[PDB]
């Protein structure tokens, strides 16, 4: 029973980890673009920060998903029942 | 009590289904809950989910029933607003002469909005409403319906089948078929076209497949890691001491500024999504 | 988690919804929206 | 079965995480080079919004197909039958 | 035979999530790639997002070859039956 | 129990390095272009400031969800108390 | 036995995942600047793209012979007589 | 008590060179971009390199709360007292 | 014996599977390169596909000795004549 | 004595690897845009190359603190110690 | 000396494949600009070869050792005389 | 003694391996950089180089160090003396 | 402890943050709101 609730915290820690890498690369390369455009023309920096925004809501679904199941798996058990 | 037990508390929902004597009653446990098969029903989720539903029409068709068409008031300026914003987001993406697409999005939009501005409130204050009104000490109450995987998913299940619906409607079984398997790669021998057919018919079936898949699972999930959030958050009260409940606060003022946003920001791109697979249906991008 | 028969009746409810929202809600708001900007066109063409 | 259902716990979190992190760098990207279209060109931000959400499709499906599985891992064992 | 089973588990899980990451990462470089081009020349529209799915093909097959095999292993095992 | 211990430490020092890594990688990357459009535009140094303040905002939201864990995690042991 | 079917199982795993992130990769790459080369001149995509197929295969080649390693593997297993 | 001791130390390794890795990979396309930027304007180096230190204090944030754990860990290492 | 075997076929499989990573990798980097240079020079597409060529004898090179030798422990193991 | 042993061989492997990893691309990053900025304007080549050295500090620093790390663990061991 | 073979050959294939995936990344970074620069100045390329030759050897010298050190652990084992 | 000569040749392999992984990228992309910056400016070759080279001092220096204790741990053995 | 604990904290939260988009957030969307009756008004009254 120890090697499972070993291999779940292991489990955790990768689908948190590598969704926060993901997540701070792809936030990353999207605010240096929309830093670029925004010093391209400073009359369109609302509309176009709106548009990061939208792009924010396609980036980190995943790695949200992840980190749901992840504190799900922290506290909760399935596999624990599962023997 | 315990952390643990409070948390599998209120990460359970209110089941209604066949008991082993009687198609009639209430689970009371989790393991009576699984032992219900398909045919059970989630009462809370489905009751938020009509009531928000009703409130939003009522409220909606009266300013509505008495359009001034001059001065707007209150009201009816509001709802012209919304009505205004989402025509001009349909407008942008679609260009036929459908007159669905307009009010489909707006009422998603609406409704989806409304479903996660109830996840605001504080963690225990309707789960034990109701129990102090029921009279029961162990009542299972989630009234945040879009934590629940089942409301997500049936949106995504009958925006598919529209899609579907309308795809047929403007192209027939003929070039619905044609775009299935006979689209992207196309070829004048017979040969070849025969032997393109499965590659075709891979990549068309699978986006087709993961459209509703992804519609669903990313509100699903962002909801249901704020919900995880603020229950733990609520934990962190559960300790009592001085110094610790502060700092509780403080990350729960962080996480509500974060999560109304959020909340805004997932209602728009679905929106958005069921507009764009919409006008999809209805021309060929191949 | 526990997939069950609510998919279904949740959705059907939304069918319900946007056919409400297609009868009752859309076409007056519009209607009332293209007559005033009807009006605004037709006071701009004084000249 | 404890060694079974352990190493399917870090089946599911390799499952969910690698996906996560794809769709991530893929979204940042495909964001950034959308801002930097539309900043180029401010009368095209409409059509070329359709344009990523139609490349999205493309771009998510097989971690969403990954993702499903992952749930299916969780709370479904098909190995934990194969003894 | 609980080893065997487990390590074809994360063998499944590997290949899957090798395969959405690689398939995300090419999609959101075609997919910027092809924006920035459009934003560019929108006339070139209509032909150059067929040239896209010219690539998408050649990006996804072996992918899908591999998701497949992962299909095979889930559902059926030749290496149970080995032993 | 000794096991699940040494998992544990493992599972944390994966949280932090993998974030830590993710968190470097988009900073570095966002920096570079605040660097660019500050040099391109001189005069728009304390707007460009502004947005990078909230790309960082929102870049530093997984990393930090997993830093936390990571502590709770070494300061206490949920896991222990699962036997 | 059952730990060297095991590790086969691994092996084929490994070897057909990694082939298709780097053949996903790699035909990303080749594309982008394939549709901007066509955006560029439209007037030689007839020839260029026959040059992207020959790039195609010095991309694909060996990840061929990958994915024939893994077919070897997985039926009449060699390594199971060597023992 | 010897796996508790040596998965620690390999958990303190992959932190620290986690941390290095990312400081370093930031740090390089912080400081090239900079370069570019001081080429591009001379005059405008001495405002620049001070935005650059500014990016620094977020850039090793994350990294030195994982070199100081790290040092934690094998200094006054707390997992030993959890038996 | 057996772990010597499943360890050698593991050692074939990651000798295959990161040589078919980084050969897909430097060609489609190369390919686009080359499409770009051919773009610009329609009429230099003679000579630089050549030197492409060159190219590739500098980077297979490496590639073909790891994929002969994992040919070489998959059917002429050394490691079985030394316990 | 022998699995803390072998442990900290393989965390010092991993320290110095990582470090070294990432230091190079890092420096190799900083080196093409350092040549690049020579390139542009050769009389800016003595102050441009100071800066780098700067940089060059804020590349190793913790880099080179990881391989302090490594020679503790080399010729001594805290871990042995530790039991 | 059964694990010391085995992990002997995981060495081997370790070093072979981490030496081919970094001189084929190398190698295809080089020739992409080597291309660029050939097609731009036509009148450059015997010049340029040359140097892309000088960069080739510190592109490939280091990785050679490590090959030469697979070579020294696949026909001989100076790890086998030290039990 | 078994396990700890095994894992040493791993640290060593990996010593080597990631060390010269990050060399061979570092000089691939000062190569091609180099390489641009030659073609740009054919009279600046004989300075710009040196330049490079200056580099190549700070590009290597990690990893001449590794190799070394590659060697050392190789030829030579502290950790069987329990050190 | 546990139970009359977790309330007061969460009381004490949602006053705050309502406090916040009390002063914050609602002045705003009112001044849009009525920023665009006014120029409806104005529009009829040129019309």
């Amino acid at each position: 029973m120890e090697t499972v609730v070993g291999l779940t915290a292991i489990a955790v820690a990768l689908l948190i980890g590598l969704g926060a890498l993901g997540t701070a690369i792809g936030f990353g390369l999207l605010g240096g673009k929309f830093l670029e455009g925004a010093a391209r023309q400073p009359e369109m920096v609302p509309m176009l920060q709106v548009k990061m925004f939208i792009v924010a809501g396609l980036l980190d679904a995943v790695t949200m998903i992840g980190v749901g199941i992840a504190l799900f798996f922290t506290f909760a058990n399935p596999f624990v029942g599962q023997i | 009590e315990t952390a643990s037990g409070y948390i599998q508390h209120h990460l359970q929902n209110l089941t209604f289904g066949r008991l082993p004597n009687g198609d009639w009653g209430f689970a009371h446990t989790a393991e009576q809950a699984k032992e219900m098969g398909f045919w059970a029903f989630h009462v809370d989720t489905l009751g938020w989910s009509v009531l928000l539903g009703v409130v939003f029409l009522f409220i909606f068709r009266l300013a509505a029933k008495k359009a001034t068409s001059g001065q707007p008031g209150g009201l009816q300026n509001f709802v012209e607003v919304m009505v205004e914003f989402v025509d001009t987001s349909v407008k942008d993406t679609f260009h036929g002469r459908n007159p669905l697409i307009a009010p489909l999005a707006l009422t998603v939009f609406v409704w989806i909005f409304l479903l996660n501005l109830i996840d605001l409130v504080p963690v225990d204050y309707l789960p034990m409403l109701a129990a102090k009104i029921t009279g029961d000490e162990h009542l299972f109450f989630r009234a945040v319906a879009t934590t629940d995987p089942n409301a997500t998913l049936g949106l995504s299940i009958s925006v598919f089948a529209l899609i579907v619906f309308y795809s047929i409607k403007v192209k027939g079984i003929g070039g619905f078929l044609g775009e299935l398997t006979l689209h992207p790669f196309s070829s004048k021998n017979i040969v070849v076209q025969i032997l393109l057919i499965p590659v075709n018919f891979l990549l068309e079936f699978v986006t087709l497949i993961a459209k509703p898949v992804s519609l669903a699972l990313r509100l699903f999930g962002n909801m249901y890691a704020g919900e995880l959030i603020f229950i733990l958050i609520a934990v962190m009260f559960g300790s009592g001491m001085f110094l610790l409940s502060a700092l509780g606060v403080a990350l729960n003022w962080a996480w509500a500024v974060f999560h109304i946003l959020i909340i805004t920001l997932q209602a728009f791109i679905f929106m958005m999504l069921t507009i764009v697979y919409l006008s999809m249906a209805h021309e060929d991008n191949h | 988690m526990n997939i069950n028969a609510t998919l279904i009746g949740q959705s059907v409810a939304f069918f319900i919804f946007v056919l409400f929202c297609m009868k009752f809600v859309w076409p007056p708001v519009i209607a009332a929206l293209q007559e005033r900007q009807k009006k605004i066109a037709d006071g701009l063409d004084a000249a």
